[PDB]
RNA sequence: UGACUGCUCCCUAGCAUGCUACUACCG
RNA sequence: GCGGUAGUAGCAUGCUAGGGAGCAG
């Protein structure tokens, strides 16, 4: 924290990697043997071998990695275009990248507005296109970086938001698994740069073995590997014209990420009915169980969300660091003490301060998240219950204690005030009762920085849980940014459910015999999902009839709906799906002169499919 | 299973087996030919369902060296490919002002990023519109980062060569403008 | 991991873990080669034991292919599968082979492990391929066996030319001179350092280093050896005399300073490789350089086994022919650097076998080869492709250090692929023009074994004289001490002043040691001596064994000095055929 | 993906040891299969089997399995024999009608266009198949036209004369007017810029 | 040039387990 | 007449592997 603010008065060409000459077989090189971070000061790496005869694999993985290498073999650039710190330039011309339009699907389009759909007037109407960019678009984009400010966060009541979080974060076990019990899926996606010039993720998690990886794992746990970052303009429908964008983490980050947070981030989405619900299936009636764990014991419950803007792109160092820090707090057996805080510099130095290759030159990324790496999901998750506790906290002590009628409450202000300002440990007892009482009057359910509160009224009404300005102002103070009161829904009913939560509004439903929650989607997005894809991924029906399988399923609470057309939609889908099935058949008896015989698919076109995904039996 | 030991002797059995039935022979008879065969199928009962696992587990064997072979391959080629790099690539450091300037160093350690800042000999300058190049690139010749560059190459995003002598402030509107100016350094 | 077999070039995955060299061997051939030898030990993508927990069984027929691993009886389970069966070894491509009739070939190449002289006679008798595989195990097991001597600690210098001088526990001590050339390193306080290449000789241990170092305590020194790679091209492309002389261009203006060497020349413009039979000295340093200028349009590669022996090659260079148009690579040993290093593309370039890169050429010239054996030759080939060759020398010199052989020595002709074509194939040239020696050794050796193919030279001045002695000899470790015959080198200069204005002849160069404390005459070794004499030598012969005394160890010898110099055969082994002067010993 | 050419049917099927690969149905595809060298025939993939590291080639030597296609030799029990019941499996393995005279197509496609009874085969056919039979003249003076050395010119002399040599054992080519011969230069990697010039 | 996590549908393959049916052997 | 054992077949469940697709942050 102290950093953080003395380093706003140092020039910016000092920081980041630290390089050498060392010789190999009798030929020079340059090497990062340490780095200058922001915050922990100056790191000097241990085992970097100043001689050496010849090197075999891992310490090519190592020394291809750096940026260093290329970085002393590129030439200056000024760029002018952007206020973030260039640091050099591949290649002899900059790339310009675009992202082509959508692809229409003309006969669906033609099959919808002979049903009658698309009246001047109606209700539901296309929103969601496929927005096409320029030029100098993925520049102009990564520029969003100057939102973020060096932020010196408070220290004495971080210090208590921490232990109230780890609170929070309690349930779960963790701890290091050896490299032959790591699972990954989709084992054939990019890895990082400038590895995905020979293959991708697949070539190097085969050519590595086990030992090889163990040492990889245990090297690092007493180093440090800078790495780069590429950058990417994404192909996805939306809603704004802005531009999306991801960023592929190079392969030996993840390769001990995974090694080091695996076991902890697997028995997070494995339990059901606690504060953060990764991993929860919607479906086969799930959502009334997590609604039913909101409304756990709260007294006179409203509902109450908040949506940050430039979640990503505005975060504070600090909190990300204490992100970090309380993810790897279970380690207390299969680490040392300073094991730990060279695996949290190493996440710091590959996942915070990288080099980022926006275009075909290299930048400084001055902080914020890269959401490529394995704890975005996570992490996220945890800074909004850091800031949602610390809103409360804010809320809970600005009040004046004369008018406050309760003698416990009262109390408990007097004590919070003690353990803050006052005293220098943790004490257990006092942040027991507190969180137990925000767990009385403050439920939450929290994903990826959606969030959603069942909180107290009468409480809130006279100020001792946050309402909706103490989060305003925390963010003001806390985020640099401004939440607007124009993002932020409020219920004061709850026989219907919260008003939006990971864009699903939530309908109350007559099923059976009894009542049950059910999301349905906005019908704009799915008729925009059917109407507009990426060439001959449908293109057309007859070769891709499981998109239509799956969009009806996400699409059937729509029937329920008492207006009129959002059924409509489900119904539309429903004959389409069937009038391409009794096509194709058409189509390869026409062309043979044979077909089907025995299909059993007569269960697509007819409800009684799609209602058995919202019944709670499997 | 068309040649093992158990083939013979089933094909004896049966031989013997269908010529007494067409002798017709004693009750006796006919139940040895019930039960010779019947030991006929008792020897097959291994011969033609042990050799056809075996089989199985000798190609699911045999394929998988074959992936494990591909491997190992592959991860030379990749071996070889990033050590040619490495070595092809280093000779670009151009030794001299490297080699003096970390010597000035108190241990030979110095923050990556000056390397390029003092020891590149190709400056590369993007500018986004004509009154941001006014103040920098002015001239045929211009300074920065403490040094004396001077302009050799101008060109724009379609990647074709414009002469300096176009660049104007009525001429400004007909070019595309990324402006990528490549200059280097002087002595 | 996968390649071509030796006997078919079937593409296979297996390798005999019993062989020093580890070659790929094919399916059928690798089961009739592991069925008749000690080679219980095959290797493929896993190596082919029992690696069941605390197992040690370790042959092919042994085990049983059971589940994902391989068992013996003691860890198979029920369903199992015998490796060995249909008389053929279960690796990849089971139905790509063709198998070799010729495999007991291939058994004594692999099972004689390099001893007798019937090791290189199977070693030449046998296959191109087979041949070389046989040239790198002699390469692997010399190298196996000259490391399996102390390393040679200094521990205190007392001076220059000899040292206070130690080695390891029990191992023996290498023997002498400059075929033990010793490159030895030293630590400072972790690995080893640079010391320097030396030759250690008995004194005190005489070092006759080609470099120079300030030796101190804790010195030691080893007969360093490398990673001999396999050989990939074949030792000679197979040569077919052209239609029409192509590549080449037959030019019209000539020096006919050598007379005897454009009728080779024109006929080298149609064949692939030529080796001219010349014997020691017959203006053999000329002839590429007179095909310089006779065909001054193609790019002649100068090349010797050595880099002290290539002094004829890399001399008249700069003489005759223009000086801009060679190079020579030198690494970093000291030699000849009037060329330009590192200079690939070249009309002439001239190097040793050990440090020239690959390149492509259109003739090639090449000395020395009765030293050289198929891997050197195989080495030049793959590194330089031309469209025609010449090679200078003769079957009829000291071969190579053959220190395997124990046994009854080798055959002349037996040397390498081009000795045994220039007596079977035919003789692709012959000459008689030595403008060197008298009449004397060219009769000499017309007679004895240079097929009669030399005439009368020139002046017999009668200044070479031969005795009628015995000597005695003793032997002290690898080395021979002869007195009768070091006493009686004064005692036999005595008959005119001029003698000793000469160099020292000896086999084993302890008797040059020690005879110079009593004269300080200089040292000459029998072994690397080709191209640097003087006008007369003294030749004492020190021993009777077939280390000196064989067919041609004596034979350019003889032939050192112009017209005078000592012809003692006190050995009963060609003594009694000649025909000289001699006198009673006094 | 189109109309074979002595049935005009649908059809999926591209004879592989063939010269220009036609289109051929089903039925007229056994045909032509089964009378002559033709073992070799593509489709939307290609016939070898498919089983890791195969070495088959022939198209009766495959057998049909899952998604993909093995050989006698890789093939698990579960085989189907491709060449059956007189027609190989291909799609629209119904609407076929085929021809018993093949044997003009028979010859033709496997004919070398060496001899004169080569060129009246080309006179002695249907319209589709003196297309194909133009076709494969074509493609044949294309496969010869490229089986002589490059003509490599080594070193100049006055005009009219150079030093002209040739790429490694290729035969002599002709030298009349009939090619007009064009090489390209290199700087140090790629072709560029000689010219055409004609050789005498 | 194509990121990380999380749920869902479909097709195939193997394994196991279970159930069931049909010829043989044993008491 | 029952029990048990080994062969080939049909059926269900689960676990795993592999491919293709759709939504969410
Ligand atoms: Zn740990
Ligand atoms: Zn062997
Ligand atoms: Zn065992
Ligand atoms: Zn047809
Ligand atoms: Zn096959």
């Amino acid at each position: 924290n102290f950093n953080v603010l003395f380093s706003t008065v140092f020039p910016p060409t000092s920081f980041g990697p630290l390089v050498r000459k060392i010789f190999v077989d009798g030929v020079p090189f340059v090497v990062s043997t340490g780095y200058h971070f922001r915050e922990l000061g100056v790191v000097h790496n241990q085992d970097v071998n100043l001689h050496s005869s010849r090197l075999s694999f891992k310490e090519l993985l190592v020394y291809a990695a750096d940026p260093a290498m290329h970085a002393a073999s590129g030439n200056l650039l000024l760029d002018k275009r952007t206020t973030c710190f260039s640091v050099a330039a591949l290649t002899n011309n900059v790339a310009f990248q675009t992202v082509k339009p959508g692809n229409f699907n003309k006969d669906f389009y033609d099959f919808a507005v002979s049903k009658g759909f698309f009246k001047e007037g109606s209700s539901v109407e296309l929103k969601h296109f496929f927005f096409a960019q320029d030029g100098n678009a993925a520049i102009s984009d990564y520029d969003y970086y100057r939102y973020n400010l060096p932020t010196m966060c408070d220290i004495r009541q971080l210090l208590f938001v921490v232990e109230v979080v780890d609170k929070y974060f309690d349930c779960y076990d963790g701890g290091c698994i050896n490299a032959n019990q790591v699972i990954v899926n989709n084992l054939d996606k990019s890895a990082g740069f400038p590895f995905n010039k020979w293959g991708k993720a697949r070539l190097y998690y085969d050519s590595m073995s086990y030992e090889d990886q163990d040492a990889l794992f245990a090297y690092t746990k007493r180093n440090v590997i800078p790495t780069i970052t590429q950058m990417n303009l994404k192909y996805a429908i939306s809603a704004k014209n802005r531009a999306r964008t991801v960023a592929g983490v190079s392969i030996c980050s993840t390769m001990t990420n995974r090694q080091f947070h695996q076991k902890l981030l697997k028995s997070i989405a494995a339990t059901r009915g606690a504060t953060v619900v990764i991993g929860t299936s919607k479906f086969y009636g799930g959502w009334h169980n997590m609604l039913k764990t909101v409304y756990s014991d709260v007294e006179n419950p409203h509902l109450m969300g908040w949506d940050y803007p430039k979640c990503d792109r505005a975060m504070p160092n600090m909190l990300r660091i204490m992100a970090s820090l309380v993810l790897a707090r279970k380690h207390t057996t299969c680490c040392s003490l300073s094991h730990r805080f060279y695996r949290l510099a190493n996440e710091c130095a590959q996942v915070l301060s990288e080099m980022v290759m926006c275009g075909g030159s290299l930048y400084v990324k001055p902080g914020g998240t890269s959401s490529g790496d394995a704890t975005t999901a996570y992490a996220n998750s945890v800074f909004n219950i850091c800031q949602a506790v610390t809103a409360n906290v804010n809320a809970l002590l600005s009040t004046d204690g004369n008018k406050i009628a309760d003698k416990y409450v009262r109390n408990l202000q007097h004590r919070l005030y003690e353990c803050l300002y006052r005293n220098r440990d943790v004490d257990t007892d006092f942040v027991n009762e507190f969180y137990a009482y925000l767990r009385k009057h403050f439920s939450m359910m929290i994903l990826s920085d959606d969030a959603v509160v069942c909180f107290n009224s009468t409480y809130a009404s006279q100020g001792l849980v946050a309402s909706i300005k103490n989060f305003k102002s925390v963010l003001y103070y806390q985020n640099n940014v401004f939440m607007s009161e124009a993002k932020c829904w409020t219920e004061t009913d709850l026989t219907k459910g919260p008003h939006e939560f990971c864009s699903q509004h939530t309908m109350l439903v007559k099923q059976g015999d009894d009542y049950v929650y059910l999301p349905y989607p906005d019908p704009s997005r799915i008729l925009g999902a059917g109407c507009f894809v990426d060439d001959i991924v449908k293109t057309d029906g007859t070769l891709m009839i499981e998109r239509f399988v799956s969009l009806a399923i996400d699409a059937y609470p729509l029937t329920k709906h008492p207006n009129q057309e959002y059924a409509d939609v489900f119904h539309l889908y429903l004959q389409y799906i069937r009038k391409l099935h009794d096509e194709l058949t058409g189509h390869m008896l026409d062309m043979y002169s044979v077909m089907l015989t025995n299909d059993n698919t007569s269960r697509y076109w007819e409800p009684e499919f799609y209602e058995a995904m919202y019944t709670p039996h499997t | 299973f068309s040649s093992l030991p158990s083939y013979a002797a089933f094909a004896t059995a049966q031989e013997a087996y269908e010529q007494a039935v067409a002798n017709g022979d004693s009750e006796v008879v006919l139940k040895k030919l019930k039960k010779s065969l019947n030991v006929a199928k008792s020897e097959f009962d291994r011969d033609a369902a042990m050799q056809r696992k075996l089989e199985k587990m000798a190609d699911q064997a045999m394929t998988q060296m074959y992936k494990q072979a591909r491997s190992e391959d592959k991860r030379a080629k990749v071996t070889s490919a990033m050590q040619t790099m490495l070595f092809t690539m280093l000779r670009k450091l151009d030794n001299d002002a490297l080699n003096n300037i970390i010597n000035n160093a108190r241990d030979g350690c110095v923050p990556l990023n000056i390397i390029p800042l003092t020891t590149a000999a190709k400056l590369m300058v993007v500018i986004p519109d004509y009154n941001t190049y006014k103040n920098t690139c002015d001239g045929t010749t211009f300074t920065y980062a403490s040094a004396l560059w001077e302009i050799q190459q101008v060109v724009d995003a379609d990647s074709k060569i414009v002469q300096l002598s176009e660049i104007s402030m009525d001429n400004s509107p007909n070019l595309a403008w990324p402006l990528i100016v490549t200059a280097l350094r002087a002595n | 991991a996968v390649g071509a077999c030796v006997l078919c070039n079937s593409q296979t995955s297996l390798r005999c873990g019993a062989c020093i060299r580890r070659p790929f061997l094919c399916c059928k051939c690798c089961y009739d080669h592991v069925i008749s030898t000690s080679h219980k030990l095959v290797l493929s993508v896993n190596p082919y034991v029992c690696n069941a927990p605390g197992c040690d069984v370790t042959d092919v027929t042994q085990l049983y292919l059971g589940g994902m691993s391989y068992y013996c009886k003691s860890h198979k389970p029920p369903i199992s599968f015998p490796l060995c069966a249909n008389g053929q070894v279960f690796g990849l491509y089971k139905n790509t082979c063709v198998g070799s009739d010729n495999v007991t070939d291939f058994n004594a190449i692999a099972t004689c492990d390099w001893t007798n002289a019937g090791d290189y006679i199977l070693a030449n008798t046998c296959t191109e391929r087979l041949k070389l595989f046989a040239a790198e195990t002699l390469k692997a097991t010399e190298e196996t066996f000259k490391l399996s001597y102390g390393i040679a600690t200094v521990r205190e210098v007392l001076s220059d030319r000899e040292l206070h001088l130690s080695w390891e526990v029990g191992k023996p001590r290498p023997p002498l001179n400059r075929n033990y050339v010793f490159t030895g390193y030293r630590v400072t306080k972790n690995s080893k350092v640079q010391i320097g290449e030396y030759t250690f000789e008995k004194g005190a241990v005489v070092y006759r280093g080609t470099t120079t170092y300030k030796l101190n305590v804790g010195d030691y020194f080893v007969l360093t050896s490398h990673t001999v790679m396999p050989l990939s091209a074949p030792t000679l492309v197979p040569q077919e005399h052209y239609v029409r002389i192509t590549g080449l261009y037959p030019t019209l203006n000539i020096s006919d300073e050598f007379s005897s060497n454009v009728a080779n020349y024109q006929k080298v413009g149609m064949q692939k490789y030529s080796t001219l039979q010349g014997p020691p000295g017959t203006g053999k340093s000329h002839f590429a350089i007179g095909l310089a200028l006779y065909y001054p349009s193609a790019r002649i590669v100068y090349t010797a086994c050595s880099h002290a022996a290539v002094d004829a090659l890399c001399e008249k260079a700069l003489k005759y022919l223009p000086i801009d148009k060679c190079s020579r690579i030198i690494p970093a040993v000291e030699c000849f650097d009037k060329f330009k290093v590192n200079s690939t593309l070249e009309q002439y370039v001239f190097c040793t076998v050990n440090a020239l890169p690959e390149t492509t050429a259109d003739i090639v010239v090449f000395d020395e080869i009765s030293m050289a054996t198929n891997y050197d030759l195989s080495v030049v080939n793959a590194r330089l492709r031309a469209k025609h060759y010449v090679y200078i020398g003769d079957p009829a010199q000291l071969p190579a250090p053959r220190t395997l052989l124990t046994k009854g020595t080798l055959e002349p002709e037996y040397f390498n692929s081009v000795c045994r074509l220039m007596k079977t194939i035919g003789p692709d040239m012959f000459l008689g023009t030595c403008r060197r020696c008298p009449a004397e050794i060219v009769d000499t050796v017309s007679a004895l074994v240079y097929d009669n193919k030399l005439k009368a030279h020139k002046d017999k001045s009668a200044q070479c004289f031969k005795m009628f002695y015995k000597g005695v000899i003793t032997h002290d470790v690898s080395s021979a001490i002869n007195r009768p015959q070091i006493g009686v080198v004064r005692e036999f200069l005595t008959r005119n002043p001029a003698w000793r204005k000469a160099v020292f002849i000896s086999p084993y160069n302890s008797q040059n040691a020690v005879a110079s404390k009593i004269l300080g005459l200089p040292t000459q070794t029998v072994d690397s001596s080709q191209g640097s004499e003087y006008d007369y030598v003294i030749f004492t012969q020190t021993t009777e064994t077939a280390h000196s005394c064989n067919v041609n160890r004596f034979n350019v010898a003889i032939t050192r000095a112009k017209v005078g110099i000592l012809c003692i055969m006190s050995d009963r082994d060609l003594y009694d055929k000649l025909q000289f002067t001699s006198l009673e010993i006094p």
